[PDB]
RNA sequence: GGCGACUCUCUGGUCUGUAACUGACGCUGAGGAGCGAAAGCGCGCCGUAAACGAUGAGUGCUAAGUGUUAGGGGGUUUCCGCCCCUUAGUGCUGCAGCUAACGCAUUAAGCACUCCGCCUGGGGAGU
RNA sequence: AAAAAAA
């Protein structure tokens, strides 16, 4: 009946942002958060070797690019089968930017998981890839039946 | 080439119809809702019954009208509209007059 | 058909087009057969299916593209949805939900998405964008959580609390009324945030109450310094060199007949009966103009005012309270100086001979408006005897009005002759009784003859051609106007004319036929609801409400500051002769944005004394819980009906209060209809009601049906 | 809330007076109710008669 | 049972007021006669009807409060006005009393008296 | 809710 609070992550000790522990959570299989800290610790050295920039400059850049605006849920009033655009909540924002980047990442061609992590953000922070490409899929299908709402 | 006449406004839930006559009940014009191609809710409309007065109105004024008693039929939400309309078109409207049956 | 198509779609793409109706369309293409109004109607459809236009739902075809989208001012509602009023008023009304505001508040210039599906009556839309911000002080109830603040804001259309960073508090303890300045607008899920300007004092304090409404528009405080100064320094009795080119007036007999409490008396009056049968009328207005000169202190205050106001326990007075009532008063038996206006007047209230001159008066009496009735209507000897010398004039007086009144209704004024209350409250601010304000035989006249001065100093200046302020009432507007005809047609009254070119007679012949029947005070009120509202311009282009071609405010400079102008002017132009090319270009660059200005500053004083009216009346029905009362439903919505005591008092019955049906809202007939009873309550029946509940801080009296 | 003919003394109503009729009827001619015009009921009797011997005879209208 | 446009012709009943007269000339009333729905059927005939406020008729007595229809008197009232008493009718509340209870309650279903119709377990059977 | 006008 009243939202229940979500359960406050620490910040990442050597990033201080609760997004890049998140990460680590979300990446995190078998309670292994022990191989999680490693391999994005491993994939943001990566990206600072590769780009020069921060990796909090292209990882805070990375989630923009995957983060949706607004997504599609069924309505079934008597018929309707509408897919309502809902505005994404600003936690569930991160929730499916975080969710999309590993989902992906886990996906990708590349050997390790540090590189294909690295690989999924960097090609995120350049407006490109899979994940971003997810983000405009169901922005493009909510603009579709935008008639609705 | 008659001055004085009555303009009979049949405005049902459906529709609204305006025929325009002499004082002996000779058709002048008439025009309808459904007759500017309006088409389902649309010729309900107070809208679609003050478009059909001025479509009804100005074929009178060519036959060169002047003065209107007004005769309404029907429930519908024509009526005051479509009277604004004979009242806008130009000619007079003397008295109006609910003849619903 | 699509070449048809085009064209029109071009035609529209132009800048200058606005929204326009079929007729508009019509008129606009030169469309003379009925053939091309048929093309005409066929495109639109068309057009319309295709998205290309817009049907607005008060019948005008816009291109949504150069907005898809309406550009207007938010008007917020406490349940959290708002309404678009467009920047084209002959546009309707866009309906946004509460969740797609997108953080816009109330009076907020703002850019709306039309939706292309509605969920009900009215056409729906979205923010997408915020042009200006309206809202920048919010007052409200402070107080206190643990580690923040907040502000509960006064105006419930502002939903959210106004979040109080602990370093913005400035002192603020809990129930305190106070000030808030926006830091920050709201932003997702964020609230606004803001600092404490000013505490008021506390919610239970005496007088906070009216306080609060006085910050709550943002009305003047105390005066400034300089101000204070100046007003300290002007002298209380008239220097002789004053005297130097005015008309000696002192031996005349005129009088003042105002309010017993008025201590501002703008105006003096005099009437001599002349040997033809004509009426020699003298019109003495407080000279304002002299006292407070161009640029002085007082006179940039009076302009930042824009007029006095005039609350239930105070007035808040655009000039000091030394000024107003001591020097440019024209107070009992002292030498004063006046601004008058003379006019011969014939036997058909035509004004024949009238000069505006610079002049000094001794009045002869104070009189009042309850002095000036028994005199005249009730007849009472006793009176009559203590002001033997002035019976004579004030019967002369009652003559002329009379003739001034027959003129101005068959010209085709509206008299609009409404009840309104007045509040009576103690010393404290605690309210005693809400009783009805009668306009008598005294006030009438009065007004007439301020009315005949008005319009005798508007033409004489209009005819100058020279740059002047006028007080303008436009043509009411022809949507909201061709609703009021349909509603009257209702109760059986059919008018002559159409919503576009009315004549003011015409609606004075509506109000005539309903005169002492049930229906008058809502038809009034609905006929009121279609009006525009007067303002002040530079222009010429007449006033509607009194059927005139040539208006000004001149006989109230003391509380107005168009009026203190208007005194200005008459110095410039008639007295000094200063008619040259450079003084005319001064005064056509500075009226615009006076004339604006004092409009809008007029709309806040109303609004702001409206406020603190149904703020005491409210506090009068605090007391009669329970009590039952007649009344007549002065307005029915969806949700309940309004009903009106005969004291004035407004009060509430809500539908859920409405137990014995289902009730659904009939919009043509107005009405609340019983599905299963059949019963049916209509706008301009009587019914007794009881009081169920009041709320003093919402302003709310809720009402139950006891019987028809 | 009064009534005209008690009011005024008025013992008999006259179906040629139109101009007091017409007092009594509606803009479209409907007679009007005896709780709008404050009419004693004795009266309403008598204007209602007279009213429609007047509408006989054409002097007021069925139906404006 | 019913009876709603207006006018005209003919005709019945009711109430108020004053008592000019009459001087118990009254009341009820089986039978009988007349009136009397869709009636049911050839206007005639049918002749019964929740033709049930489910409450014969007539008279007298027995707290109040309030509304309305047609009146009467007084009060001041110009008249109107409102105020009050009183009559007849029609309503809502409410005593006392009555009821098994629900209720009724000066329009009694209260308390009395006169006269009439009618009832006496359900069904069988309105056969 | 909602007009003049007054104050």
């Amino acid at each position: 009946k009243g939202p229940v609070a979500k359960r406050d992550v620490l910040p990442d000790p050597i990033y201080n942002s609760k997004l890049v522990s998140r990460l680590i959570n979300k990446m995190m299989i078998d309670g292994k958060k022990g191989k999680s800290q490693t391999i994005l610790y491993k994939s943001f050295d990566i990206i600072k070797e590769r780009t020069g920039n921060d990796a909090m400059e292209v990882f805070e850049q990375a989630l923009k690019n995957i983060m949706p605006v607004l997504e599609v849920k069924a309505r079934r009033v008597g018929g309707a089968n509408y897919q309502v655009p809902v505005e994404v909540r600003p936690e569930r924002r991160t929730t499916l930017g975080l969710r999309w980047l590993v989902n992906y990442a886990r996906l990708r061609g590349e050997k390790t998981m540090e590189e294909r992590l690295a690989n999924e953000i960097l090609d995120a922070a350049n407006n490109t890839g899979a994940a971003v490409k997810k983000r405009e899929d169901t922005h493009k299908m909510a603009e579709a039946n935008k008639a609705f709402a | 080439n008659i001055e004085s006449g009555i303009a009979h406004i049949r405005s049902t839930f459906n529709n609204t119809i305006v025929t325009i006559t002499d004082t002996h009940g000779n058709a002048i014009s008439w025009s309808s809702a459904g007759a500017l191609g309006f088409r389902g809710s649309r010729k309900s409309t107070p809208f679609a019954a003050q478009m059909a007065a001025e479509t009804a109105a100005k074929g009178s004024i060519e036959h060169g009208l002047k003065t209107l008693e007004v005769t309404v039929k029907g429930p519908g939400s024509g009526r005051e509209a479509a009277i604004r309309a004979l009242q806008a078109a130009g000619l007079e409207v003397t008295a109006i007059r609910d003849v619903t049956p | 058909k699509e070449a048809f198509m085009e064209k029109l779609l071009s035609f529209m793409k132009e800048e200058a087009y606005k929204p326009l109706t079929v007729q508009e369309l019509e008129e606009m293409l030169n469309i003379t057969e009925a053939e091309e109004f048929k093309e005409l109607v066929k495109a639109l459809v068309a057009l319309e299916e295709k998205g290309l236009i817009v049907r607005t739902r008060s019948d005008r075809y816009g291109i949504p593209e150069k907005m898809n989208l309406i550009k207007g001012k938010i008007s917020a509602h406490a349940k959290g949805f708002a309404f678009l009023l467009p920047e084209d008023t002959s546009l309707s009304d866009v309906f946004i939900p509460p969740n797609e505001l997108n953080t816009a508040m109330n009076g907020d210039i703002v850019m709306v998405r039309l939706n292309s599906q509605s969920s009900g009556s009215r056409q729906e839309g979205t923010v997408i964008r915020i042009l200006e911000r309206a809202i920048q002080r919010v007052v409200g109830t402070y107080t206190e959580t643990r580690n923040f603040g907040f502000v509960i804001p006064d105006d419930k259309k502002i939903t959210s609390d106004i979040f109080i960073p602990k370093n913005g508090k400035n002192g603020a303890a809990e129930g305190h009324k106070v000030v808030v300045k926006l830091t920050s607008y709201p932003e997702g899920r964020m609230n606004a945030e803001g600092e404490v300007e000013t505490i008021l004092g506390h919610k239970n304090d005496p007088g906070i109450d009216i306080l609060s409404v006085i910050h709550k528009h943002g009305l003047p405080g105390e005066f400034p310094a300089d101000a204070m100064e100046q007003a300290s320094s002007t002298p209380d009795t008239i220097d002789e060199k004053d005297l130097k080119d005015r008309r000696d007036l002192r031996d005349q007999v005129i009088v003042t007949i105002d309010g017993a409490d008025a201590k501002d008396l703008d105006d003096a009056v005099t009437v001599t009966k002349l040997d033809d049968g004509s009426y020699k009328l003298g019109v003495h207005i407080a000279d304002v103009s002299h006292y407070v000169t161009e640029n002085s202190p007082i006179d940039k205050e009076a302009l930042e005012r824009g007029t006095s106001v005039y609350l239930v326990d105070r007035v808040i007075p655009m000039i000091p309270h030394r000024l107003s009532n001591g020097i440019c008063s024209l107070n009992p038996k002292v030498d004063r100086l006046t601004l008058s206006c003379e006019m011969t007047i014939n036997s058909q209230g035509q004004v024949t001979e009238h000069e505006i001159f610079q002049s000094v008066i001794k009045t002869t009496e104070r009189m009042t408006y309850s002095d000036v009735n028994k005199i005249l209507v009730d007849d009472d000897e006793e009176l009559k005897q203590k002001y033997e010398p002035l019976v004579p004039m004030f019967k002369d007086m009652e003559r002329l009005a009379q003739i001034l009144r027959d003129k101005r209704m068959d010209r085709g004024a509206v008299d609009f002759d409404f009840k309104e209350a007045k509040v009576l409250v103690d010393d404290e601010g605690a309210v005693k009784d809400v009783v009805i304000r009668e306009r008598s035989v005294a006030e009438k006249l009065i007004e007439e003859f301020m009315l005949v001065a008005n319009e005798t100093v508007a033409e004489h200046f209009h005819w100058m051609n020279v740059p002047f302020i006028y007080r303008i009432h436009e043509e009411p507007n022809a949507e909201k106007l061709q609703k009021f005809l349909e509603f009257v047609t209702t109760f059986g009254y059919v008018v002559k004319g159409t919503a576009g070119n009315i004549h003011p007679r015409a609606l004075q012949s509506i109000l005539d036929a309903v005169r002492d029947r049930p229906e008058e005070t809502v038809i009034s009120t609905v006929m009121l609801r279609s009006m525009k509202q007067a303002k002040y311009d530079p222009q010429s282009l007449g006033h509607f409400g009194l059927s005139t071609e040539f208006y000004t405010h001149f006989t109230s400079p003391i509380r107005r500051y168009p009026d203190l102008i208007v005194h200005r002017l008459i110095r410039t132009y008639l007295i000094n002769g200063k008619v040259d090319e450079a003084t005319q270009e001064k005064w056509a660059e500075r009226l615009p944005d006076i004339a604006e200005h004092t409009s809008s500053m007029e709309r806040r004083a109303v609004d702001a004394e409206r406020e603190t009216d149904d703020l005491k009346k409210a506090e009068y029905m605090l007391d009669k819980i329970g009590e039952e009362f007649d009344g007549m439903i002065s307005s029915v919505t969806n949700f309940g009906m309004f009903v009106e005591l005969p004291n004035t008092i407004e009060g509430l019955v809500h539908v859920s209060f409405m137990t014995d049906d289902y009730y659904r809202f009939d919009e043509q007939h107005f009405a609340m209809i019983g599905e299963r009873t059949g019963n049916v309550f209509r706008i301009g029946d009587e019914i007794t009601v009881k009081v169920v509940d009041v709320n003093k801080d919402e302003r709310n009296i809720d009402f139950e049906i006891v019987g028809m | 809330k009064v009534c005209y003919f008690t009011s005024n003394g008025i013992t008999h109503i006259d179906y040629k007076d139109v101009d007091l009729l017409k007092k009594f009827v509606s803009e479209r001619g409907k007679i009007l109710p005896r709780r709008v015009t404050g009419t004693n009921a004795k009266y309403q009797r008598k204007l209602t008669a007279a009213i429609k011997r007047a509408r006989q005879m054409a002097l007021l209208p069925y139906v404006s």
